[PDB]
């Protein structure tokens, strides 16, 4: 089993 | 409508120009699929460079690399729809809309094919 990847993280502004 | 390459073009090519950020969850359920099978449209060997321009599209850093490859990895060695599955299901309305805004803002763009000596004789036949 291979979890589903995280979006990506947008930087802050 | 049956869903040649030329349809899914034209259905990809209306829908990068919708904002689609108010769009109703069964069409942005239907345009993961889009964006899927699109994916697989691409060589394993483009992949990297779809990520690469997802991360400089989206000003996003390389540390974000991993997570971006391994989902058009994932969607390109799909089967059954699995994968896509998981990542509708997993992921927020909004990540799933960012993500789908940015390939649809890069993938008509790209090219589907790297290998040097392809794109050589391709490029004589060109019109
Ligand atoms: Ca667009």
């Amino acid at each position: 089993f291979v979890p589903v990847p995280p979006p990506p993280l947008y930087p802050p502004p | 409508p049956k869903i040649t390459l030329l349809t899914l073009i034209k259905t990809a090519e209306h829908w990068a120009r919708q904002d689609i950020r108010t769009i109703e969850d069964s069409k942005l359920r239907a345009l993961l699929t889009l964006c899927a099978v699109m994916t697989r449209k691409f060589s394993k060997s483009q992949l990297s460079l779809l990520c690469e321009t997802h991360l400089r599209r989206e000003g996003l850093g390389q540390d974000q690399a991993e997570p971006v490859l391994e989902v058009y990895q994932r969607l390109h060695s799909d089967k059954g729809g699995s994968f896509e599955a998981a990542l509708w299901q997993q992921w927020d309305r909004q990540s799933l809309i960012m993500f789908i805004t940015a390939f649809l803002n890069i993938a008509l763009q790209l090219p589907c094919e790297s290998s040097a000596v392809v794109v050589s004789g391709l490029r004589t036949l060109v019109p």
